[PDB]
């Protein structure tokens, strides 16, 4: 291509935001770049918004003279004039810390092959079913947040009780350490002076007090059994939300590549707003 | 979940079995309200029927161990307080020696009782950061104590109460001549009689009068400096000398027209009633390296493996990290991604090198870090989704790099987060053991590697190193918002113009956002530009203490802005944005979290808010431990306002619990039984004590009294939200409310809320300055936890949609306005409503909060309207509050037509008027909606959200197109208008 009207380039996309460049420059290679009417709005701007280093560079382009360039002198016809020399040859020539190739464009007509039966009710019928089971996906991936968040606050709950159940065993288990302590060297006063109604009745004592820790062992491990079972849940949740959450997206983009497909097809908007 | 494990309520018959030293078991059926010191007398009593009676000692030398419901062996020097609120997990009381220092465990169950969570954990966590923060912070809480203590008692007063005032001394035009001749109409109420006796007086003085004079010219009109003056009917005191209208109760009723009226009490009894804050000094205060720049090598980082990762096997086919080091939100060099290893075996074993260069890393580095699965087997395009993410300080606290093996556990992934990396997040590895856990391995350099100081720094500057015509581009650059369309021509003309930009100073989060800090020397160079740069506002000065400015210098000059501009009220109304920038903090010790206590600790008024809004997110397990050490060391160093606190965390706690047994157990049947309940429930005498006489936490200085059992109701709403109806303890304050009602709502986030009313209150304040007299009701919200908070109730006003039902149409609300204040001062009325209504019609828009209907938006009976129920925030473009008809009728007094009024016409250029208004000071809205970010509300994450109201504030257009941008969208609004 020699010269060709910036309206049928590819890499030009018009009157958009930072926030959707944003999101198709996320996560890209280096040199991916796309030009776009600035957000002042006013004619003759086209910025353009490369990816360098992980960060999403934005580059002025000027419009003195009815020329362009990227800096004094303007020496570009056309901004796909300066398009292609900077996508032949390196942007380092401007300024040489930003060694970096104009190597891919994010196409608008990438995206135009996703889209099939390009007849106005097809698609429209074809956005209403994608947007509806986008909606019964959204419904689900929210249900299973919220059952998350549950399970994870009975989590937090069940581990500060299991926690409480392990220093009440200390408690206790120091407490017969003392009985232990005060009774290996005093029983022997017992059987000197040889009465069984206090030894009975000291030993019902250490009975039930052993009746009392195990009850609280048996208590404890119960917990601690629903505690794992619960557990498992909770993963058995999060993975199910991690395998909701691409199909998510996936919609999503489908939503928003059929919507905007629809927008630059001529489509009406409110035609399609109330079918949901 | 209440007073015991699986029991709300305790039976009065309650079987204790309690633990003896000697040996013995007992099986003591003890009262439902027993004190532990009568638990202890007939423990001992039925000792003796047990044997080793003859090792017991005497009943004052033990101490009862238990433990509590936060699994934590509570012992309890505390006799005096009930079973009930001692939060048993099973009924057990070990009878022990003591063990420590009484007043210090008091404190201690004190200080974890107001927090939530017990100070123990906070002694036995053993990272070195922690216990390094709590032993310096210390410092600042002693320097803060003795400034309280420096001209007692009237420091301890100041710190007590506060001057409630603003910033300005003078008054705006539009108020000036409300006043006769600028003279204040005001009434001093003496009480002081032998007798309990009130009588008053009329003073007729100046605006700018010191209370000092006003009570000489009391004392004159009574027929010198011992008295004060304090607020009818709250605790606010007139202390340090100041302009009369410089106060905010003052102020306020300039606003209203209401007449002031104040006490006349002496300085000794209020001397006398505050006391001496016991700042007790804790317990746990007692207790050849290399530099970064001298090493030539790349940074690289080994992933070893990941335990376990919660992924399905036959939905996810492989899984990897990506990672990558980031300066705040930018990345300082390209992400690095590990091999797609099967999901099943989490083990790479796998080296990460990065384009970055060990000299080359900035301070504020940080290591953000994503287990990722992939998809896409069925079409051509495969995406990545997140799936657990986690950050690490590439540089800790005492400016070491990191090195050797770490296990990061990592984070679940942030509701509606498409990033795979996730950098706003906070650092540190996850306290939740049950999380994914990825072993990562930074590299061994044979030494402890040590991030250069000053010097080294110093010397790096001026080695690597008349007024020009085009000095406008610097300013054009300096007047756009912070989130401009910045371009890579004017970062390279701010950063080869630094030098020259110190002649402008709020440029500055331009520059930094033109130097690249993944290079040694720039970072060197602007470092010596930030130390030697002139002090800039305030309000610029906490822009740069948001997500895009992570540089401990940066911040440090921001903080030394903070000191020596930001006042108090400012500190006050931006408390909230502040208090979640400590979030943005890489390190729990810094100048912000020193600068924030040390305010807080010398401003009761400033501290309990400073508490309130740590406390209502110690649910948000990110920022708990740092917020629960902050709250530590401001309830060590209060003084005496920790009891108070715990007073309220009493009540909140026990409404908490009331709205529980109101919204899991009892949400099916009829409302009327639900009614019952609730006053069976609210009679009895512990949920009293708990809720009377205790300081409203909307409002400090309103100090909550005795509680009216007969209108505290439950609205019909979804969530089902508490009225409540205090009195006032003190007699005679009808004057300014009789009544105090309280929407406590749980179940609802009102941290959206809480930013809406403030930033709503922020237009107000700009709108009073301009010249427009454009009040906003701005009613007090307070978010005390998740999704539970209080809000302030409008006395005296009703719902559009109660006016319409009560009328019964389109003339109702306008005939209803008739019918309640006629004659002279149905004109003033009018002019209320509409110039209210545009007021809150321009917030409305620039804000984009959710559908208004009639249900939640208020008219009050002197005609001023406001909103309520906001919720749904920007997006969540699109025009809520569209001017029906129902307004249209009372802003053009009741005429039939509507677009030829004269009172539209100025209803129009009082709209024209705050949107200019609220477009120039756009900068301040902006920058508090980006310091919001790291709270996480559900429709506030990323900046992409701040571009609506970028959007609606037209800043990417110029000042004129704004002007047809408003009219385009109120003609849309009414179908031209």
């Amino acid at each position: 291509n020699n010269n060709m009207s910036l309206q049928d380039a590819e890499w030009y996309w018009g009157d958009i935001s930072r926030e959707e460049v944003n999101e198709k420059l996320r996560d890209t290679a280096d040199g991916t770049f796309l030009v776009r009417d600035a957000s002042t709005k006013m004619h003759g701007d086209y910025t353009l918004t490369l990816r360098k280093g992980g960060n999403n560079k934005l580059i002025k382009i000027f419009h003195r003279d009815g020329k362009y360039g990227f800096s004094d002198p303007l020496t570009f016809s056309s901004v796909v004039e300066l398009i292609n020399h900077y996508r032949n040859e390196s942007l380092a020539q401007y300024n040489p810390k930003l060694d970096v190739k104009l190597l891919y464009p994010v196409s608008k007509y990438q995206q135009d092959q996703v889209v099939k039966e390009d007849n106005i009710e097809a698609v429209g019928k074809k956005l209403h079913e994608y947007n509806t089971q986008f909606q019964e996906k959204s419904r689900e991936y929210d249900r299973l947040y919220e059952e998350y968040t549950r399970t994870s606050q009975e989590i937090q709950m069940k581990r500060t009780a299991i926690e409480a159940f392990n220093e009440t065993i200390k408690i206790f288990e120091e407490q017969c350490q003392t009985q232990e302590r005060y009774s290996k060297e005093y029983i022997e006063k017992f059987k000197r002076e040889g009465n069984e109604k206090e030894i009975q009745r000291i030993m019902h004592n250490y009975d039930k007090l052993k009746s009392r820790i195990s009850e609280i062992i048996d208590s404890r491990r119960r917990l601690e059994e629903d505690l794992k079972k619960q557990a498992a849940e909770y993963r058995e949740i999060d993975k199910r939300m991690n395998s909701i959450k691409p199909d998510l997206i996936q919609l999503r983009k489908t939503r928003d590549q059929y919507l905007m497909w629809l927008t630059q097809k001529g489509v009406r908007q409110k035609k399609l707003n109330e079918w949901l | 979940s209440g007073e015991l494990w699986g029991i709300h309520l305790m039976p009065p018959r309650i079987l204790v079995e309690c633990l003896l030293p000697n040996g013995m078991i007992v099986t003591l059926e003890c009262l439902r309200e027993a004190t532990l010191i009568t638990i202890k007398h007939e423990l001992f009593k039925e000792a003796r029927k047990y044997p080793l009676h003859q090792l017991l000692q005497d009943e004052s030398s033990y101490i009862f161990v238990s433990v509590t419901q936060e699994a934590e062996r509570e012992e309890f020097f505390d006799e005096t307080r009930r079973l009930c609120d001692l939060r048993l997990f099973q009924p057990f009381l070990k009878v022990i020696e003591p063990v420590g220092n009484r007043e210090e465990k008091i404190l201690n169950r004190e200080i974890g009782f107001a927090i939530g969570m017990p100070v123990c954990e906070f002694d036995m966590v053993k990272d070195p950061e922690v216990q390094d923060f709590r032993r310096n912070i210390l410092n600042v809480c002693k320097e803060a104590v003795d400034l309280r203590d420096l001209n007692s008692p009237h420091s301890r007063a100041m710190y007590v109460y506060p001057p409630n005032v603003e910033s300005s001394p003078e008054l705006p035009k539009h108020i000036y001549n409300k006043l006769d001749k600028g003279q204040i109409i005001v009434v001093i109420w003496v009480i002081v009689s032998p007798n309990n006796d009130k009588q008053k007086y009329t003073l007729k003085i100046n605006h700018d009068c010191v209370p000092e004079q006003v009570i000489a010219e009391a004392i004159r009109k009574k027929t010198q400096g011992k008295y004060i003056l304090k607020v009818c009917g709250c605790d606010e005191y007139f202390l340090e000398k100041y302009p009369l209208s410089q106060y905010k109760y003052i102020r306020s009723c300039i606003m209203l027209g209401r007449m002031p009226n104040l006490m006349l009490m002496a300085k000794e009894s209020l001397y006398s009633q505050l006391p001496m804050d016991c700042f007790t000094m804790p317990s746990y205060s007692r207790r050849s390296t290399k530099s970064l720049w001298v090493i030539n090598s790349a940074l690289r980082i080994k992933i070893l493996c990941a335990t376990y990762v919660n992924v399905n096997i036959r939905d996810i086919d492989k899984i990897y990290v990506r990672t990558g080091i980031y300066h705040g939100g930018e990345p300082l060099c390209d992400n690095v991604n590990t091999q797609r290893v099967p999901c099943s075996n989490p083990r790479w074993n796998e080296w990460l090198n990065y384009d970055i260069y060990i000299p080359d890393l900035p301070r504020a580095a940080r290591l953000c870090l994503s287990i990722c699965s992939v998809k896409g087997r069925k079409g051509a395009k495969e995406e990545h989704c997140p799936l657990a993410w986690g950050n690490i300080n590439l540089f800790d606290y005492t400016d070491t790099l990191v090195s050797g093996k770490m296990a990061l556990n990592l984070w679940p992934v942030p509701h509606g987060l498409e990033d795979l990396l996730n950098p706003i997040g906070v650092t540190g590895s996850n306290p939740n053991k049950e999380t994914p856990c990825l072993e990562l391995e930074f590299d061994w350099f044979s030494s402890v590697v040590k991030f250069p100081d000053m010097s080294v720094i110093e010397e790096h500057a001026n080695w690597s190193v008349l007024r020009e015509n085009d000095k406008e581009q610097l300013k054009a650059i300096s007047t756009r918002d912070p989130l401009s369309e910045i371009t890579e021509q004017e970062k390279d003309f701010l950063w080869s113009h630094r030098h020259y930009c110190v002649t402008i100073p709020e440029i500055l989060p331009k520059l930094l956002l033109s130097v690249k800090w993944n290079s040694r020397d720039e970072v060197a160079q602007m470092y010596c530009l930030v130390k030697d740069w002139p002090p800039i506002k305030p309000e610029q000065a906490m822009e740069l203490l948001d997500c895009n400015y992570p540089d401990p210098m940066v911040r440090g000059f921001a903080v030394r802005c903070l000191e020596k501009y930001l006042t108090d009220d400012k500190l006050s109304q931006y408390l909230i944005q502040l208090v979640q920038v400590l979030k943005y903090e890489q390190y729990l010790d810094n100048l912000l979290v020193r600068f924030l206590l040390k305010k807080a600790l010398t401003n009761q008024r400033i501290g309990h808010f400073f508490f309130w809004h740590l406390k209502s997110e110690m649910h948000n397990k990110t920022v708990s431990q740092r917020f629960g050490l902050l709250l530590e060391s401001y309830c060590r160093a209060c003084g005496m306002y920790l009891k108070h606190l715990n007073r309220q965390v009493e009540a909140m706690e026990k409404l908490i619990n009331l709205t529980d047994i109101l919204k899991q157990e009892k949400k099916d049947e009829t409302q009327k039984v639900q009614m019952k309940f609730l006053v069976e429930q609210m009679r009895r005498p512990d949920f009293m004590d708990a809720l009377q006489g205790f300081l409203s936490p909307l409002n400090p200085a309103h100090q909550l009294g005795n509680l009216r059992l007969e209108e505290c109701r439950i609205m019909s709403s979804a969530k089902r939200p508490l009225w409540l109806n205090w009195e006032n303890p003190d007699i005679m304050s009808e004057l300014l409310f009789q009544n105090n009602e309280i929407i406590f709502k749980n179940g609802d986030d009102l941290r959206q809320d809480m930013l809406t009313l403030q930033i709503i209150r922020i237009m107000e304040n700009i709108w009073q300055n301009q010249g427009l007299d454009l009040r906003m009701l701005p009613y007090g919200c307070l978010s005390i936890g998740d999704c539970v908070g209080l809000i302030e109730v409008v006395r005296n006003s009703h719902t559009i949609m109660q006016i319409q039902c009560k009328g019964g149409n389109s003339h109702t609300l306008h005939q209803w306005l008739k019918d309640k204040n006629k004659g002279e001062i149905y004109d003033a009325a009018i002019d209320l409503f509409t110039r209210s209504c545009a007021g809150y019609c321009v917030a409305t828009f620039i804000l984009g909060i959710g559908d208004r209907h009639n249900s939640n938006i208020m008219v009050k009976d002197d005609g001023q309207l406001f909103h309520i129920d906001f919720g749904h925030f920007l997006d969540h473009e699109r025009v809520p509050f569209v001017l029906t008809q129902d307004f249209l009728i009372v802003i053009s007094k009741g005429a039939q037509e509507c677009t030829k009024t004269r009172e539209f016409e100025r209803f129009q250029e009082m709209c024209y008027k705050a949107y200019l208004a609220i477009r120039q000071h756009a900068n301040l809205f902006i920058n508090l909606f980006s310091m919001m970010l790291g709270s996480g509300m559900p429709e506030l994450q990323s900046f992409d959200d701040i571009a609506y109201i970028r959007k609606t504030l037209a800043l990417d257009k110029t000042e004129q197109e704004a002007l047809e941008y408003f009219m385009k969208q109120m003609n849309d609004a009414h179908h031209g208008g």
